């Protein structure tokens, strides 16, 4: 417990530093906008979310350095079917750095974007030079008032604010929540559905994952805490693809929560039954959470969740430090013992001095959430 | 540059064969490293597309590479599978052309297991030699893998078990320096055949070299002439002298054997390890090699 | 699409503000009190108060303040509604015509604004010279009293205090002065500021900022000669004029925060203030200079909202949770004691908590037998058609649910109330009430300070009395959700069976409920059996001789067994918190506290539930009917109504999945409760009627309308807007648009029937006017709707 959580986030596998951006472009609220999309490009990307990428096609190449003269945002599908390109739903993108590099004879673009905006696809053309455009209506963030604002006594007005957690959160739900009874339901039910409350909750599980303190870390935000927690969360695409779905910060809080509950184990993807992990061993190797994406040298991105434990998992070769996306750290190949489906890697420490001394980062899109015991799966709210 | 089944970059050749070359080649979505066998198509001796059925049949034993893809990728037929570690040859020579008794009989143990297996499976190897013998990578490091399938032939019919036909004149296939006799003598090939050259292989390792090896003659033809009289103008008790009895007894048992009768590996194993426990060695796999990178 | 026509039944009866002062005359001594959408006007006389005017308002009233400006006769009145509607009213009188003139008018909401977290904060300029508003948080509006500001144009200041707490004008000051109690990191403190109108900012406030109580909530500012200003916290009462500071820790209001206040003295001699309990303090200022503090515990009266002080020792008390009332205080005659006497009472429904229909009488005409009050307020109302004539049964404690039972001739009312920790170790009651006072009283099986506990109870009361026959208490830490009245499966009796949680402090979700089954019969309640699930049952309902219970987000059916037990059919795993439950034949309405609306039926061939439709728009729901098979009509945040419907015809499986939004409208009214039944005696322009309780008191009656009826009522409703005089010249498409902070969207699929109905009050010459395409014609079409409540 040593190693530099600010290192992952820098991408400094990547190389020299990019040429950065400072300007920001944010479409209207229900406005239709016609956005490229990247051919390759495979992630559900969640807003507040890094994106990186290395582009070696002269088309993948030439539509990047017309964004960065341009607006520098692309459209990132959120694809229902890989198979056969289908989206109904997709995240924009912002390039927000770049660079340009003459690597053998050929001209390789990286580049670093972060989630914008939510978009309900209404058309996906592609042109006669094999790049495509989606047809895109910019779903809006719903924030609601406090449930009490609509049912408050104008006495108990001078109460509202507020000067051992446990008792101050009981006062907390007594004096925000007074006038519930106006209402048909209790105290009890109005804090399931407040955004503190909720957020306190799930604070209370990252502090599982990460000794870091809220009081920097973590936003106050409502909207961008529950990206910030749906972008480090290990579900499957049907799952993310709900969750993406989600309008109100509130019901977005309340779904995380109830996923970080019920799904304690994790399974391959491919055999469906074969556990790999549990919640137990989640840990935060990096800033952003304990799953980030990452790119590889030829341009494949993995939302590499880190764990401290993981069985049912065979280690192909030997390690190397060759591209490592934890400074510090070789990498080995880790197949699942049944399928021989790639599951993620080991990653064991260079120097006896550094803590942890050996992790697991595990591909997002090869995991599979499971509830224990036997029931289906459901994401309420 | 090179890329196979739409995943394999090809890094370098680390290795040949009849068919063509073997590679080095990188996973590009994880990094995962693999052996690439490159046989082009309209090749004078085609073996890979026999070798990746081969390969379907002895799925599942030890000490049998996994297969990744077999397909074609421009005008060659590609095998990818797992990249395994040195060959037992090239491990003889990293050692001074000179293994330990302990060596040789840790060595021996999994050696007549591989072949074993082969041989439950219906097929004999045909080229049993130090360079089809290969240890693992990584987590296999002391599991020694039997490899090139290509003369690998059936010997028996899965569900009749009826033995393969006594044939003569028959052209030797593999290599002459551990053929049997009966190889040499065009007779047709048998499960007994392999197992004795495993013995030539096993004298090979505790000799420097075999009484036959130095043998020059201008044509092939001239150069098994010698090697075929030498076998048999050598006693196996003078081609073992100097050795523990075990050795010889093995020989004999496998010269011993008729065309259509099964080896007893246990007892041939339990030669090698009742030896082993007499010579007061541990299973420990601190091989030859191993001290010297220690 | 739908076509609904929306009319009041019975008038909110909750008061939200009362002021005193000259309106009428220069000469009469006026009580006007605001119930919310409501503004009477009464002339204070010796022997009560006499009701002069009562005017509707197109807006809820939020701030209602009198002032008497330079050159003014008489006192103006100065009104600000919930959706920021400003305006200046006049009393005029000729004759016997009464009139509420509008002097100006305006709306004061910002295009940016986070609203504030104490609300809405109206403060008026002891010498007239500005309105101050505090609307959102970090800024401060400003309204300049000129005569040539009839548009109420505004400014903001800054205000870098962003968590101000209360704020009142200083008198004796030569520049206008604002008095603030505020938070920060380092606790409460109060600050002031002068006010430029010149330089449109705030300046050094004449004294300093001094570091107040951690619960200091109520500024109080002391006219001349004492000046400065009163601040109120939870233990103590300070005094501050500066370099002036006395402090008093009254022991007396330690019991409870003190939330409401009124000046008795013309020169801030006496005040007198109220509890969130019902106690009536009186405030005693000794005097050039301010010698002490003094507080006087006078009695008890409905927990108030509001306190006026009219004259003769007469202060009439404005109740939210409670009924109103007029109360005589014996301050003086000192050889009896300070006591309060009650002299009149004022009808008082709100809230509404839950409501039933049942034909008691007439075996014809409907009574509507609700739950109202809250605390010691707690009560049951019986409401039937005479005016509206209302039976009042004081429960002294929370009526929460209610059903009726025809067969035992009873009702059943889950209820709670409050008990406070033991030093013995156990809890106390704080009075009698309807729990602990039944005639027969039982407790339910257990397992396994001076706090506040909630003790649930099941209330068995007789339906011609009106008397708890029994009341049965739940376990500790159980909560009474859900209470149903019926027969199930094959068996003749008829069951009362309650849906509980238990709740501990530590747990946020419930994850253990109970399904009871009691009886009620031969002058005895037995339980007759108890499932234990692992959730809290929000709901329940009788579902063609089965039992349809949502525990958490599950909606599971249970058949009763012939051993009479429930015994599990099917579950449904939903997406959603269960929250609502509505049933007409084998469809389900479902539904969450965000508006999250789902259709279920039941497969009877396949024993399951299937998903027939859905919509998810976020929005706080608080209730939730099913008009018909094709239409649901909800109650959802900024005091609206919705209804939804489905398309079962519809060619693609998308639209038939799908519920379309046909009815939007802004009732001004919170409903917690929707009822099918008529208060009316049972060829007729109108179909069906729901009725809905509010939190207010507000009854409410929904109907449906043909097209034709709709297209002619909606035409009529514009033509009545040109000629009818709106208080404060509020635009009435404006009041009935659909409001959120985030959208405002004009009212589609309602007839407003209160307007409507107005038709019948305008005069002859307006009427003629309204039907220049006859209007004897249209007074038919009127009285008839008038006909339906
Ligand atoms: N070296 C090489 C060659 C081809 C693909 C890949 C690599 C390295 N790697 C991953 C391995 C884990 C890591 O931490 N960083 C990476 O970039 C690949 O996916
Ligand atoms: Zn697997």
């Amino acid at each position: 417990i040593n190693f530099d959580t600010s290192l992952p986030t820098s991408h400094t596998y990547l190389g020299a530093d990019m040429e950065e951006f400072h300007g920001r472009t944010l479409h209207d609220d229900d406005s239709c906008q016609v956005i490229p999309v990247l051919p390759q490009v495979m992630m559900i990307l969640i807003p507040g979310q890094t994106l990186p990428l290395q582009l070696f096609h002269p088309q993948e190449v030439s539509m990047v350095r017309n964004l960065i003269q341009k607006d520098r945002t692309f459209a990132v599908l959120a694809y229902s079917n890989v198979q056969e390109r289908e989206a109904q739903f997709g995240t924009t993108a912002e390039i927000y750095a770049y660079r340009e590099e003459q690597d053998f004879g050929i001209e390789i673009v990286k580049v670093k974007a972060i989630g914008r905006q939510r978009f309900k696809v209404l058309e996906l053309r592609t042109q006669s030079d094999g790049i495509q455009q989606a047809k895109v209506q910019i779903l809006p963030e719903c924030v609601l008032p406090s449930t009490m604002s609509a049912v408050q006594l104008e006495s108990l007005n001078k109460c509202q604010i507020f000067p051992c957690s446990y008792k101050w959160w009981q006062k907390y739900q007594k004096r925000k929540f007074h006038c519930a009874n106006l209402t048909s339901w209790p105290r009890w039910l109005y804090s399931l559905y407040d955004a503190e409350t909720l957020m306190d909750r799930i604070k209370k599980q990252l502090r599982e994952w990460d000794e870091n303190l809220k009081d920097d870390s973590l936003p106050s935000n409502p909207i961008d805490f529950s990206y910030r927690v749906a972008a480090c969360l290990p579900i499957d695409d049907v799952l993310r693809i709900q969750l993406l779905k989600i309008g109100s910060a509130i019901q977005r809080l309340r779904c995380e929560l109830d996923i970080m509950n019920k799904c304690t184990s994790l399974c391959c993807k491919q055999c469906q039954e074969t556990e790999i992990t549990t919640k137990n061993e989640i840990f935060s190797l990096s800033l952003c959470g304990p799953m980030a994406a990452y790119v590889n040298p030829h341009g494949y991105v993995h939302e590499t969740l880190t764990v401290y434990k993981a069985c049912n998992l065979n280690l192909i070769g030997r390690p190397s430090t060759e591209h490592s996306w934890f400074p510090g750290y070789a990498w080995t190949v880790a197949q699942c013992k049944i399928c021989a489906s790639h599951i993620g890697w080991k990653f064991t420490a260079t120097k006896k001095d550094m803590s942890p001394q050996k992790f697991w980062g595990l591909t997002r899109s090869a995991l599979l959430p499971t509830i224990p015991d036997t029931e289906d799966e459901i994401s309420p709210d | 540059e090179f890329i196979v089944g739409g995943k394999y970059k090809l890094v370098r050749k680390i290795g040949s064969g009849s068919f063509g070359d073997i590679y080095l080649a990188i996973n590009i979505t994880n990094g995962e490293e693999v052996a690439v066998k490159l046989e082009s198509q309209k090749a004078r001796h085609p073996q890979l597309l026999y070798e990746s059925k081969l390969y379907k049949i002895l799925q599942g034993g030890v000490g049998i590479p996994h297969i990744r893809w077999y397909g074609q990728e421009k005008d060659y037929n590609v095998l990818v599978m797992d990249l395994l570690g040195p060959s037992l040859e090239d491990l003889f020579n990293f050692c001074s052309r000179r293994f330990t008794m302990k060596t040789v009989l840790m060595l021996a143990d999994q050696m007549i297991s591989r072949i074993e297996y082969v041989h439950t499976k219906n097929f004999i190897h045909r080229d049993i030699k130090p360079d089809n013998f290969l240890m693992g990578i990584g987590r296999h490091c002391n599991k020694l893998f039997l490899i090139d399938f290509g003369l690998a032939k059936k010997y028996r019919d899965n569900r009749t078990r009826q033995h393969i036909p006594y044939r003569e004149d028959k052209n030797l296939t593999g290599t002459a320096r551990y053929a049997s006799i009966n190889a040499h003598l065009g007779i047709e090939q048998s499960r007994r055949d392999d197992m004795e050259s495993l013995g030539y292989v096993l004298m090979y390792f505790n000799r420097t070299s075999l009484p036959w090896q130095g043998l020059k003659a201008a044509t092939k033809k001239q150069k098994y002439e010698k090697i075929s009289e030498k076998k048999m103008s050598t006693p196996v008790e003078v081609l073992c002298k100097g050795f523990p009895a075990e050795f010889a007894m093995y020989l004999n048992y496998c010269r011993g054997l008729r065309f259509e009768e099964a080896p007893d590996y246990m007892y041939l194993r339990q030669l090698f390890r009742i030896l082993f426990r007499t010579l007061n060695h541990q299973y420990d796999y601190t091989f030859d090699w191993t001290m010297l990178k220690q | 699409m739908s076509y609904n026509y929306v009319v009041t039944a019975q008038k909110p009866t909750a008061v939200n503000g009362c002021v005193t002062g000259h309106f009428t005359s220069a000469e009469d001594l006026n009580l006007l009190i605001a119930k919310n959408t409501r503004l009477e006007i009464y002339v204070v006389t010796a022997e009560g108060l006499r009701p002069v005017k009562e005017v509707g308002m197109y807006g809820k009233i939020a701030v209602m303040e009198l002032f008497r400006p330079k050159g003014e006769s008489k006192d103006l009145l100065f009104i600000l509604t919930a959706k920021y509607n400003a305006c200046i009213l006049e009393y005029k009188q000729s004759g016997e015509s009464i009139d509420i003139i509008t002097r100006a008018h305006g709306n004061v909401q910002d295009r940016i604004g986070r609203p504030s977290e104490t609300g809405i904060i109206g403060i008026i300029d002891p010498e007239c010279r500005m309105i101050g508003l505090r609307l959102y948080d970090g800024l401060f509006k400003v309204i300049p009293l000129d005569r040539d500001n009839k548009e109420l144009k505004a400014f903001n200041i800054r205000l870098e205090e962003l968590h101000v707490i209360d704020v009142k004008f200083l008198y004796g000051c030569q520049a206008p002065t604002i008095c603030f109690v505020y938070q920060d990191p380092q606790g409460r403190h109060v600050k002031t500021y002068e006010v430029s109108l010149r330089e449109k900012e705030f300046n050094k406030g004449p004294w300093k900022q001094e570091n107040v109580e951690a619960e200091a909530s109520m500024v109080i500012a002391v006219p001349e000669p004492f000046g400065g200003a009163i601040i109120i916290g939870q233990e103590s009462i300070t005094y501050h004029n500066g370099d002036k500071y006395l402090a008093i820790a009254p022991p007396i209001i330690k019991q409870s925060t003190i939330v409401c206040h009124n000046r008795v003295d013309p020169n801030g001699s006496r005040y007198l203030l109220g509890d969130m309990e019902g106690r009536l303090f009186m405030l005693l200022l000794e005097k050039v200079t301010l010698k002490d503090l003094r507080v006087e515990l006078l009695g008890e009266t409905s927990i108030a909202e509001c306190l006026t002080y009219l004259d003769n020792g007469v202060v009439f008390v404005g109740s939210r949770l409670g009924d109103s009332q007029l109360v005589k205080l014996n301050v003086d005659s000192n050889e009896q004691g300070s006591y309060v006497v009650a002299m009149e009472t004022f009808t008082n429904l709100g809230p509404i908590v839950d409501m039933c229909v049942v034909d008691l009488e007439r075996q014809g005409q409907g009574q509507l037998v609700t739950c109202s009050g809250a605390f010691k307020e707690g009560s049951l109302r019986i409401i039937r058609n005479g005016k509206l004539h209302i039976r009042t049964v004081p429960l002294y404690e929370s009526p929460r649910k209610i059903c009726y039972q025809e067969v035992s001739q009873c009702f059943g009312v889950l209820s709670s109330r409050i008990e406070v920790q033991d030093t013995s170790g156990g809890t106390t009651a704080l009075r009698p009430s309807a729990s602990t006072q039944a005639l027969s009283s039982s407790v339910s099986s257990s397992k396994l300070f001076g706090e506040e506990v909630e003790v649930h109870n099941l209330l068995i009361i007789d339906q011609h009395t009106f008397e708890v026959l029994h009341a049965h208490q739940f376990l500790q830490n159980e909560y009474a959700l859900s209470l149903v009245s019926c027969k199930l499966g094959k068996d003749p009796n008829t069951y009362f069976i309650v849906g509980t949680a238990m709740v501990y402090p530590e747990e946020a979700e419930p994850k253990q409920g109970r399904i009871v089954v009691f009886q009620y019969s031969d002058g005895k309640l037995q339980t007759v059996a108890e499932k234990e699930v692992k959730g809290a049952v929000y709901s329940m309902v009788e579902f063609n001789g089965k039992l349809l219970a949502s525990i958490n987000s599950t909606v599971r059916l249970y058949e009763w067994t012939t051993e009479k037990e429930l015994r599990t059919e099917c579950n449904h795993y939903n997406n959603i918190m269960a929250l609502y439950l509505k049933t007409k034949g084998d469809f389900i309405l479902v539904g969450d506290l965000m508006r999250s609306v789902l259709l279920l039926a039941y497969k009877p061939m396949e024993g399951n539930f299937e998903e027939i439709a859905r919509d998810f728009n976020p929005n706080w729901m608080s209730a939730v009917e099913i008009l018909d098979d094709d239409n649901f009509l909800g109650a959802e945040n900024a005091f609206n109504l919705f209804v939804c419907q489905k398309d079962s015809a519809a060619t693609t499986d998308e639209e038939r999945q799908h519920l379309q939004e046909v009815g939007l409208f802004h009732l001004g009214e919170f409903v917690n409760v929707f009822c099918h039944g008529s208060l009316v005696m049972q060829s007729t322009p109108t179909q069906g009627s729901v009725l809905f309780g509010t939190v207010n008191g507000m009854i409410g009656l929904v109907t449906s309308l043909s097209e034709s009826w709709y297209n002619l009522l909606l035409d009529m409703q514009n033509r009545l807007n040109k000629v009818i005089k709106s208080v404060g010249k509020i635009e009435h498409s404006f009041w009935r648009s659909f409001h959120t902070e985030r959208k405002t969207e004009p009212a589609t699929g309602f007839i407003d029937g209160d307007l409507i109905e107005s038709f019948l009050d305008i005069s002859r010459p307006k009427m003629q006017e309204v039907v220049a395409n006859t209007a004897d014609d249209l007074i038919k079409v009127v009285e008839e709707l008038t006909r339906i409540h």
